[PDB]
């Protein structure tokens, strides 16, 4: 009955998903690759596919 | 005259810390022999039944059979 | 067991039996208990007996 | 289809605990709320008992 | 049956303990170096490490590779042997419009490529040389470590006033401007004797943790392992706390330091400072305070009446 | 320095609840299984229902 | 002079090995195995 | 650095004794006996003045 | 072993154990007499879940001031008490069977768990050493620490909840009584009932025939100059009710006694009128005790204590806290609730206070042995016996924990208590090295219990005056001191 606390940084939610965008960015780093021996096979239009260049 | 708050070590002051860790690291040493067992009893396993079976495999457990 | 100030602890307020004239006579008769194990008790408060301090004998001793 | 099953699956363990517990909450611990406020003592160095009278 | 000329002595003493202890203490071990501690830093790297020891590593602007070269990208692992020195070198923030390759000698550099280092041919070697870095050649920065200002604990002042008294003695040889109170001297002289010796005993009790915890870092000097309960055992007191803090079965912490020292609340890395200089215990004498209240309880023909006992204390010693 | 929890299983048992919660567990388990899956399932007059 | 039973570098050279272990080095290790002669890959369509 | 590039050079040497830094440690308890000593010196030269003023 | 030289003098021990139990029976009488006739009726009360007794001191630790007893009796009174309590494996083959003799082999090899009479010793002193250097003070030197990590967990609380729970007041105090083994430094007592801000402010209503009234210093020094005056009871009560009725008045003018406004607690107002029975504006019933003029205002002879201890209070303990409680103490402990285990601790303070009004009346600690301090104090578990202090030492920890124990909270006697029981051992032979200072000395001056302590504020504590530098103080200690120089 009327404690008075004051907030609590660490119950906040302001880690979780620059944490998580984090791990997907070092997956995404190694995705680096050169210029040389590069090929894909693209669709019909020109466009690139969604599992090929991954 | 010594110095207070200090005394000699006895039974009930239980084991050292170095008997602590060793306490510590048995499962994970029991982990590399039971992983690999517990591969081989899934392994090396065999159904119970068939549709052909006449028989399944019976455990009497206190021999009262 | 007899004295209703004690057998109206999980109800009553202490302050109620600490007010003088809060609970009259005949309500404070009417509260106590009425049953055969209360009345001997009440006819034991005058009976010599072998008191010990209220714990494990006294509970053994029965 | 790891992905989708690992986050699908993870999304419904953290429903189930979260919701497991905010269930614990509104169910059986609202019945154990004891405030108590702190009420400031005076007499530290001095306590009245039975020979202060008798 | 203990003089106060002996106390210093015993200061000395320990002094000269924890001296010896903090010498080793003050050692600590750093990053260790090893590279078969990390061999998997360069093993998980996102392009194979490329073992160079012939060619030429040479910049030229972005567009297309020379057929042959083997590019170099941010993030590439490079065996090689830089003045004698078997080294791994990791590419970080090659410069924009331009990019690295490895050239071997079949392969002909193009036009506007600045060779940053070359191998010399030495097909028949074994055991090859690899590079040698010129001043100019390479900018090697080292560094700079400032050590800074050793951490000192404040002296507390003590003021010595009769060493001027001591000093007028020996000029002479009354001496003092006063009448001292042989009573309350030795009184005063009594307490804090007690008060001293009391405490060379406390600090005699916490210089032994310092030499167990010297004890073990004389070895972990040496390059020895230390369990972690073995390292406990060097710290005894911790050791039983934290013994019982795992009996009761309660893992957490953090609240508890931030309530006995509330210098640390909010501090979540309270654990790694040292902030025993920010909060020091006052120096501030409590009997000021205490002779303050007496003062204002009492008239003033009490104050002039002690003044009347002393006095009359005097002459009953005179007489 | 003493510890029940390197010197005696029963008082560190004793004194917390959280290591009643698998035993009483595992009694529950036990006793839903006696009185409701044994006869049903696992008696011999009542096994052919696993057909 | 050490009170109690002091135990060999090497010896704890060899524990070492056993306890830093991380849970990747078992998951993965351990499932990739499972996954092919499990339930699911070769086991499962042996017995099945 | 190099004209167009930057790295990280890591040398590959088995390190066979711990590499020591001298990171002085603070601690209060010499002080605490710098003080004891001079408070027994203001006590001491006090019974030294004290015994001269009382027998001279 | 111990099993056969026990077997071989439980022949002679039967006899002494008729004995000692007629002797217990003699004395209980004598005891008991005098109590049914000079002590108070301690109501017995229940706890605030209303399923179990509760205990505290102040209403049933009771002290027969004028007890024509020697202390050494009293002593024997309480050593037989816990022989009978040792006896109780006697009973085990009367249940169990004529296979129920393991049990008493068990009893029989340890001489700890054994009453006096399988002691070659003779004198009580002498005796409860001899047990307490072999059995008592290992056992105690085990339960000590972890009693004391009880304590703290009690009052700061679990999963990391500190910042709820703990005050930042008696912060410091905290650290001086729990975490002294750390700097080596001495306690101070003062510090220790500090601990008592936790909990609220202790209060006594005297139940009248009007209205209960608040307890004061003032009416209680005027109520002991009425009591010192020696006047007939015509005026000794109508003194009292003056005193009373002054009171009374006094407390309606500051709002009330303070139990009206403190959770848990309260008086009641007075009764409504429900409905048809309201007569207009008067929604309310007076009691009967408002037609009696406040001139008539006269005790009840009857008091209620209300110890407000929000979280010293031994219900909210536990049931291991209680237990280790006991088993520190040397108590009974084992298989019963938390009342009994309460009571068991609430006797053990009874008897330590009536040992020190025996002591004090004996002429204080001085006038006893060394042997007998000794004992003393093991009994009220300040010294283990692997120190060897002084006498001085011994003096002033007993007048410590005398006044400690005058102020009727286990908790902080506990408190108190765990921190002569924190030992540590070194891994190393060299260490800990041969000291160099003498051994600790004390005196009874040292020890300030004469004077109030304020608490130090967080994170900056102060340093120990010493009671002599205060002003007045060779007047004050005056009686220390012709006690101490005789
Ligand atoms: C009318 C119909 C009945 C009405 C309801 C009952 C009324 C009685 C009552 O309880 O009122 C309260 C009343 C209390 O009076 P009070 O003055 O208001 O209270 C004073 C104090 O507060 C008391 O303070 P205290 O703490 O000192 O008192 C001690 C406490 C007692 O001390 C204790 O603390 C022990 C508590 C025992 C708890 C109950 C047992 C529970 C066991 C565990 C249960 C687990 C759950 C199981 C369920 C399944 C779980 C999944 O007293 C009681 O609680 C009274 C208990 C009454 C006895 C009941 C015994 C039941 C045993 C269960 C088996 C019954 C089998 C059937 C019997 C035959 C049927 C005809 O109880 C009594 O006084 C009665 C006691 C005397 C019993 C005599 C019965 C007559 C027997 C005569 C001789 C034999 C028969 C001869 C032939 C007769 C012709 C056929
Ligand atoms: C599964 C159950 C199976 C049962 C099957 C049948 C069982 C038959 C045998 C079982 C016998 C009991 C076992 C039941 C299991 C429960 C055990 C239990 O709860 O007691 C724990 C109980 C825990 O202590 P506590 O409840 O905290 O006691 C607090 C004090 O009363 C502090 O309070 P205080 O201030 O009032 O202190 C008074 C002081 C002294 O009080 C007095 O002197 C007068 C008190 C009035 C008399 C009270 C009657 C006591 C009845 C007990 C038996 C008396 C004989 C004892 C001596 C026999 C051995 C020489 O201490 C005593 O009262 C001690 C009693 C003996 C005093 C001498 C009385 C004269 C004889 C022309 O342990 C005891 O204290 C028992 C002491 C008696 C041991 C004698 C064993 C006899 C073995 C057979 C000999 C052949
Ligand atoms: C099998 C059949 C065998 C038949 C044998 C019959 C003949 C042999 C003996 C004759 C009986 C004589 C009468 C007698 O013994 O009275 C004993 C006893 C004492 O009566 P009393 O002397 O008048 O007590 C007065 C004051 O309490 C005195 O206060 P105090 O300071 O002296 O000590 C008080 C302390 C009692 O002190 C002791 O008696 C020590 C006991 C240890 C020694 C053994 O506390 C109590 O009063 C116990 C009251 C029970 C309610 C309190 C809450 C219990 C919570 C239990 C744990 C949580 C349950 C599971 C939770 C999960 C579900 C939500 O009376 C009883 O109430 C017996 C109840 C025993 C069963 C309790 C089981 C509770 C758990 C049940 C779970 C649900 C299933 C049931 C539905
Ligand atoms: C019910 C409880 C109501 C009253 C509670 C008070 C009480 O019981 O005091 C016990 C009391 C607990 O100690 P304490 O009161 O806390 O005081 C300890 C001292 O401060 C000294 O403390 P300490 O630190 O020096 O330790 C002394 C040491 C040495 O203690 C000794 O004095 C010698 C050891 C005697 C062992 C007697 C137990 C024998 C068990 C049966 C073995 C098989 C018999 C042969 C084959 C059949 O203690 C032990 O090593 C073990 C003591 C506990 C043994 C278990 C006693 C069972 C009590 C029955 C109620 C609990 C079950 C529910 O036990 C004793 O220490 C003396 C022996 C008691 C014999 C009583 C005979 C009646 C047994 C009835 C069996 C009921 C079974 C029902 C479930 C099945
Ligand atoms: C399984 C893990 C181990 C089991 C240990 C449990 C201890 C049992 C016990 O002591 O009961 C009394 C114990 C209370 O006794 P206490 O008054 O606090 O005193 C503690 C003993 O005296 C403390 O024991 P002690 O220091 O007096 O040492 C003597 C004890 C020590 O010996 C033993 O207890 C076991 C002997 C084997 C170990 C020996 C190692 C050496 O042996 C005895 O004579 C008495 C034990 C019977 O009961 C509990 O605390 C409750 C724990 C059990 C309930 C958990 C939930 C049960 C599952 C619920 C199913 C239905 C739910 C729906
Ligand atoms: C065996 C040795 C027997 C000798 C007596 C044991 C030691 C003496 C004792 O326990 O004190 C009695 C105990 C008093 O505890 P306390 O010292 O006052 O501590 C209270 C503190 O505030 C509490 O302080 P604390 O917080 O530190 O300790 C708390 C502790 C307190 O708990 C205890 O008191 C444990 C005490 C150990 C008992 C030993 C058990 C050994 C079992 C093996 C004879 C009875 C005949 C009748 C049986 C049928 C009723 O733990 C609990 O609160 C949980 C207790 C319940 C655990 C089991 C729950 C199972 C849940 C199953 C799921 C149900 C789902 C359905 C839901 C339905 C919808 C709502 O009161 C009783 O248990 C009843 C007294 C009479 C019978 C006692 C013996 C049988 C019942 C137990
Ligand atoms: C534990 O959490 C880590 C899980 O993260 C998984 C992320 O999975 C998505 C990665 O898949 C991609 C997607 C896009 C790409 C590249 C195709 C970024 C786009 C590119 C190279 C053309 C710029 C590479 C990989």
């Amino acid at each position: 009955a009327a404690p008075a606390e004051k907030p609590d940084p660490a119950l906040d939610a302001t880690k979780a998903l620059p944490k998580a965008l984090e791990e997907v960015e070092f997956f995404q780093s190694y995705a680096v690759r050169r210029k040389t021996g590069f090929h894909l096979f693209n669709r019909a239009t020109g466009s690139p596919t969604i599992v090929g260049p991954m | 005259v010594p110095v207070a708050n200090f005394r000699p070590k006895k039974p009930w002051d239980g084991p050292w810390g170095i008997q602590i860790s060793q306490k510590k690291d048995r499962p994970f040493i029991a982990m590399w022999i039971l992983f690999p067992l517990l591969l081989v009893d899934h392994l090396t396993r065999e159904y119970y039944a068939y549709w052909h079976s006449s028989k399944v495999p019976v455990t009497d457990v206190f021999g009262d059979f | 067991k007899i004295d209703p100030y004690v057998t109206s602890e999980v109800r009553v307020q202490r302050g109620a039996w600490w007010r003088s004239g809060y609970f009259t006579k005949e309500e404070v008769e009417m509260m106590t208990p009425k049953g055969p194990i209360a009345r001997y008790y009440k006819f034991l408060l005058g009976v010599r007996r072998f008191p010990l301090k209220h714990g494990a004998l006294s509970w053994a001793c029965g | 289809l790891y992905l989708i099953v690992i986050f699908y699956l993870g999304i419904q363990i953290y429903v189930y605990i979260s919701f497991s517990l905010s269930f614990l909450h509104s169910t059986i611990l609202l019945f154990l709320v004891n405030y108590i406020p702190h009420y400031n003592n005076k007499s530290i160095f001095n306590t009245f008992t039975n020979k202060s009278i008798y | 049956d203990v003089p106060i000329e002996k106390i210093p002595e015993h200061a000395n003493v320990l002094l000269k303990k924890i001296d010896a202890c903090l010498e080793i203490l003050s050692k600590d071990i750093g990053e260790v170096t090893d590279a078969e501690a990390h061999e998997m830093y360069f093993e998980t790297s996102k392009f194979q490490i490329l073992h160079i020891y012939t060619g030429c590593v040479a910049s030229f602007p972005e567009g297309d590779v020379p057929p042959g070269a083997v590019e170099c990208l941010p993030g590439q692992v490079i065996r090689t042997k830089v003045n004698g020195e078997d080294v791994m070198l990791e590419i970080d923030e090659v410069d924009p419009g331009y990019q690295v390759c490895w050239f071997k000698p079949d392969v002909p550099l193009p036009e506007n490529a600045e060779i940053l280092w070359s191998y010399p041919y030495e097909p028949t070697a074994a055991l090859p040389t690899g590079t040698t870095w010129e001043e100019g050649q390479a900018n090697v920065l080292i560094p700079a470590e400032p050590t800074p200002e050793a951490a000192v604990w404040p002296p507390t002042p003590v003021t010595n006033v009769y060493a001027p008294m001591a000093e007028k003695l020996a000029l002479k040889s009354p001496p003092l401007p006063f009448t001292p109170d042989v009573l309350q001297l030795q009184l005063e002289h009594n307490v804090l004797k007690g008060e001293l010796i009391d405490r060379l005993r406390a600090l005699e009790y916490t210089i032994v943790t310092e030499q167990l915890q010297a004890r073990l870092h004389e070895r972990r000097l040496r390059g020895d392992v230390i369990d972690e309960w073995e390292e406990l055992d060097y710290h005894p007191l911790v050791r039983d706390d934290t013994y019982l803090a795992i009996d009761f079965g309660d893992p957490t912490f953090g609240r508890y330091i931030w309530k006995l020292f509330p210098h640390t609340d909010g501090d979540e890395e309270c654990m790694f400072k040292d902030t025993r200089l920010d909060v020091l215990p006052p120096q501030v004498n409590p009997l000021n305070a205490i002779l303050a209240q007496h003062t204002a309880q009492t008239p003033v023909h009490r104050s002039l009446e002690k003044r009347l006992w002393t006095e009359v204390r005097a002459t009953a010693v005179s007489e | 320095v003493y510890t029940n929890w390197q010197s005696s299983y029963t008082r560190l048992f004793v004194s917390k609840p959280w290591m009643w919660h698998p035993l009483a567990w595992m009694t529950l388990s036990v006793g839903i299984w006696w009185k409701f899956g044994k006869e049903s399932l696992c008696n011999e007059r009542s096994f052919y229902i696993h057909t | 002079a050490p009170l109690y039973p002091v135990l060999s570098q090497a010896s704890l050279y060899k524990r070492h090995f056993f306890k830093n272990i991380k849970l990747f080095h078992v998951v993965f290790y351990v499932g990739a195995p499972c996954v092919t002669f499990g339930t699911a890959a070769w086991s499962g369509s042996n017995r099945n | 650095l190099m004209n167009g590039l930057k790295m990280r050079m890591f040398s590959l040497a088995r390190q066979q004794a711990p590499k020591i830094v001298h990171k002085p440690v603070l601690s209060p308890i010499p002080e605490h006996l710098r003080l004891v000593k001079n408070v027994a010196q203001v006590q001491i030269d006090m019974l030294k003045l004290l015994n001269a003023q009382a027998a001279k | 072993t111990a099993v056969v030289k026990n077997l071989a003098k439980l022949p002679a021990a039967t006899s002494q154990i008729l004995t000692n139990v007629s002797k217990l029976q003699t004395f209980h009488g004598l005891l008991e007499e005098r109590r049914d006739k000079y002590a108070p009726l301690a109501y017995h009360t229940y706890d605030n879940l209303k399923q179990k007794t509760t205990w505290h001191p102040i209403a049933h630790a009771w002290v027969d001031e004028g007890l024509p007893v020697s202390k050494k009796e009293y002593n024997e009174y309480c050593w037989l008490k816990k022989d009978m309590q040792r006896l109780l494996p006697l009973a085990s083959p009367f249940v169990f069977g004529i296979y129920g003799i393991l049990p008493l082999a068990v009893w029989l090899s340890n001489d700890g768990y054994l009453p006096s009479a399988f002691s070659s010793k003779k004198d009580i002193v002498s005796k409860k050493l001899e047990w307490y250097s072999s059995y008592g003070d290992d056992l105690r030197q085990q339960v000590g620490p972890m009693l004391q990590h009880r304590l703290k967990r009690h009052l700061r609380g679990t999963l990391n909840n500190e910042h709820r729970l703990m005050l930042d007041e008696v912060t410091e105090s905290y650290k001086e009584i729990f975490y002294s083994h750390y700097t080596g430094q001495l306690r101070d007592v003062r510090k220790c009932a500090h601990l008592r801000l936790y909990d609220g402010t202790s209060t006594v209503l005297l139940l009248t025939n009007k209205e209960p009234v608040e307890l004061t210093s003032e009416l209680l020094q005027k109520w002991n100059a009425i009591k010192a005056a020696k006047l007939s009871p015509e005026e000794e009560k109508k003194a009292r009710n003056e005193a009373l009725i002054e009171a009374y008045k006094e407390q309606e003018l500051h709002g009330g006694p303070h139990v009206k406004h403190m959770q848990g607690y309260g008086i009641p107002a007075d009764t409504p009128l429900l409905g048809e029975n309201a007569k207009g504006d008067q929604y309310t019933q007076p009691p009967e005790s408002a037609s009696i003029p406040l001139e008539q205002l006269e005790w009840t002879g009857d008091t209620v204590f209300i110890p407000a201890e929000y979280r010293t209070e031994m219900e909210d303990w536990g049931r291991e806290l209680t237990k280790l409680a006991n088993q520190f103490l040397l108590l009974p402990w084992r298989f019963v609730s938390n009342a009994w285990n309460q009571r068991r601790l609430v006797s053990w303070f009874e008897e330590i206070l009536q040992e020190d009004a025996l002591i004090a009346k004996e002429g204080g600690v001085q006038a006893l042995s060394d042997d007998e301090l000794k004992v003393a104090l093991l009994d009220r578990a300040v010294i283990r016996c692997d120190e060897e202090l002084t006498r001085g030492d011994m003096e002033a920890r007993y007048k410590e924990i005398s006044w400690l124990m005058s102020l009727r909270n286990p908790f902080i006697v506990l408190a108190w208590q765990t921190g002569y029981y924190r030992s540590t051992y070194s891994p190393e032979d060299d260490l800990p090295e041969a000291s160099i200072l003498p051994k600790l000395n004390r005196t009874v001056l040292d020890v300030d219990v004469h004077n109030e302590l304020a608490p130090d504020h967080p994170e900056k504590p102060l340093p120990r005056v010493h009671p002599a530098l205060y002003p007045n103080s060779h007047l004050a200690l005056a009686k220390e001191v012709a006690v101490l120089a005789k």
